[PDB]
């Protein structure tokens, strides 16, 4: 088992890429996953400890800079749209 | 605003926010 | 392009005297540690031990019959053990089943 | 009632088409440079927003 | 061996219509409290499905055969737990393959052999003054049994079989499907004491276990058990007794459907 990391997930035969978390969600005996609004799974049992856990996908997010302008200056910085700056540096 | 209400990010598709927040309107 | 941010913004437009703004040059997406995790569980495993383990065995014009489904089957247990004179599969890879 | 602003969207049409598959990024490259220019539609579409 | 137990006169099936019942969980997947639609097959709100009544003392004996298309819904109110299982098939005889399903006090017996059904089937059952106990040793809805190709088993699902002289106050209704080599059993118990058939429709089934057999199945019979008599000095008996019983039988059509899910998980509307 993976937990709380960006991975692939396949369980009982689905696909998936993302992070795995506690969910505070309960489930019916019969229930397997978790399925959201436009048909995108975000929640699944896990089959051997039967626990449901949370689905989110990879924090995806375009890159966008500044700079007052090349002939002012060649300084420059960055901006990273919509990102959490706790998991930035895996930019490499 | 409490009259008004109907997303998030699934799979590539974004949101940018306002350059101008409620407050400062 | 993999000199600074800027030098890729100058690659995204076309000029090297890119002016003051805003600009979104390309994309940014995390990458996974591949692993197929969480197989569903298993109920029970193939009933090989009264077939292979039998005290007696039956005659060759009663042979029995024996059925095997809803269960797991492991031929590792089989093909791994160096206890039998003989191991022949025709049409399938014991390896592989 | 006046209605002046609308959530702008942008998309990572790259992923939306091809789903992060190496062979399919690389074929898409062949039909062109939609993909730039349906990006800088609604990046445009922002900023006039 | 058999009992031959039929009734001479045949009596016209009576009709009732269904209000709302007969819906079942589309797939075992959840949905956060979201209508959503989909297209299954499904039991119509308003149609027309048939009544069927046995009655003993003047009496009514008759267990005909109706088929299956593509599905049935089936429900009954029982008291005496003489319903105890169903029996399914093709030619529903020795030639091919059939599928039976039956429950005793201790367990859930599903069988899929090359089962020979009766004409009159039935499930015999005894009293023995030293065991001070009922049992069903005699498998009187089958002559033998051949070709024993699966075997599935499970724990009793709602309710314990004893003798009893109980009243009405639940209704067990069942959903039948078979698709892709798969067959699949819907259940729900609902305490229901009105003297109306049907309820308002709130309720609605859940999966209860799949079974992957690859057979064809065009019609189905239902399964009753008979009590031997233990005849009292003013009592009188044709050799067995069997509590009044009745049932309901539905068809399932191809449609599609809009359900209404909630946060907990459970659907508490639908709409056609
Ligand atoms: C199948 O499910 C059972 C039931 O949960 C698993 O057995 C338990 O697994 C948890 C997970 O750590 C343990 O804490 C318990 O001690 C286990 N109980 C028993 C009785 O084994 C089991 O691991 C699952 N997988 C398999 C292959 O059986
Ligand atoms: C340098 O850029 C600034 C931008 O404000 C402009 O005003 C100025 O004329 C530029 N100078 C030259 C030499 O291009
Ligand atoms: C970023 O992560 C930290 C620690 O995991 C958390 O405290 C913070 O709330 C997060 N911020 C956002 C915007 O997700
Ligand atoms: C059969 O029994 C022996 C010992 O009694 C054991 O070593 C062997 O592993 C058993 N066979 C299998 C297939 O497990
Ligand atoms: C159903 O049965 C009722 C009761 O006799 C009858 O009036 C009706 O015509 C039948 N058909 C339909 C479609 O309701
Ligand atoms: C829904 O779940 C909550 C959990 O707090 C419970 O209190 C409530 O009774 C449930 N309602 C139904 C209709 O299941």
């Amino acid at each position: 088992l993976v937990k709380n990391k960006c991975v692939n997930f396949n369980f009982n035969g689905l696909t998936g890429t993302g992070v795995l978390t506690e969910s505070n969600k309960k489930f019916l005996p019969f229930q397997q996953f978790g399925r959201d609004i436009a048909d995108t799974t975000d929640a699944v049992r896990d089959p051997q400890t039967l626990e449901i856990l949370d689905i989110t996908p990879c924090s995806f997010g375009g890159v966008s800079v500044i700079t007052p302008g090349t002939n002012t200056s060649n300084q420059v910085a960055v901006l990273y749209q919509d990102v959490n700056c706790t998991e930035v540096p895996v930019a490499i | 605003f409490n009259k008004v209400t109907l997303a998030q990010k699934f799979n590539g598709l974004t949101v940018l926010p306002p350059l101008l927040t409620d407050e400062m309107i | 392009c993999a000199l600074d941010p800027l030098s890729e913004t100058k690659c995204t437009l076309k000029s090297f005297t890119v002016e003051k703004g805003i600009y979104q040059t390309s994309n940014f997406r995390v990458q996974p540690t591949e692993s197929i995790v969480r197989f569903p569980n298993i109920t029970n495993l193939c009933p090989f031990g009264e077939v292979f383990n039998a005290t007696r065995f039956a005659s060759v014009y009663a042979w029995n019959r024996k059925r095997i489904s809803n269960c797991v089957a492991d031929y590792s247990v089989l093909y791994n053990s160096a206890s039998f004179s003989t191991f022949k599969c025709y049409g399938v890879s014991p390896t592989k089943l | 009632i006046l209605p002046v602003s609308m959530t702008k969207t942008s998309v990572d049409c790259t992923m939306y088409i091809c789903g992060d598959s190496t062979e399919c990024s690389n074929l898409l490259l062949q039909y062109g440079s939609f993909c730039t220019q349906l990006n800088r539609a609604l990046t445009g579409i922002a900023v006039e927003q | 061996q058999c009992v031959n137990l039929t009734t001479r006169t045949q009596l016209p099936p009576a009709y009732t219509n269904s209000f709302t019942r007969g819906v079942y969980y589309p797939d075992k997947v959840f949905r956060s409290s979201v209508l959503h639609s989909t297209q299954d097959l499904f039991l119509p709100f308003f149609s027309n499905v048939t009544w069927f009544h046995a009655i003993h003392v003047t009496k009514r004996f008759d267990n005909p055969v109706l088929p299956f298309n593509d599905g049935v819904y089936f429900a009954s109110t029982e008291k005496s737990n003489i319903i105890r299982g169903w029996i399914f098939g093709t030619t529903l005889d020795s030639k091919t393959q059939s599928l039976l399903i039956v429950n005793n006090a201790t367990n859930v017996v599903i069988k899929v052999c090359e089962f020979q059904f009766c004409n009159d089937p039935f499930l015999g059952v005894y009293y023995h003054k030293n065991n001070k106990s009922w049992m069903e040793s005699e498998f009187r809805v089958y002559s033998s049994a051949n070709n024993c190709t699966f075997e599935y088993v499970s724990q009793p699902f709602l309710m314990d079989l004893e003798g009893k002289q109980g009243n009405f106050k639940n209704l067990r209704e069942f959903v039948f499907k078979n698709i892709d080599g798969y067959f699949k059993i819907y259940s729900k118990h609902t305490p229901i004491n009105l003297v109306r058939d049907l309820p308002q429709g709130f309720s609605a089934l859940e999966p209860l276990v799949d079974l992957p057999i690859g057979i064809n199945i065009t019609r189905f019979q239902t399964l009753l058990a008979l009590h031997r008599s233990y005849l009292t000095p003013g009592d009188s008996s044709s050799g067995w007794t069997a509590g009044a019983a009745a049932y309901y039988v539905g068809y399932l059509q191809p449609r599609t459907f809009l359900l209404k899910y909630n946060e907990n998980g459970t659907i508490t509307d639908a709409v056609d």
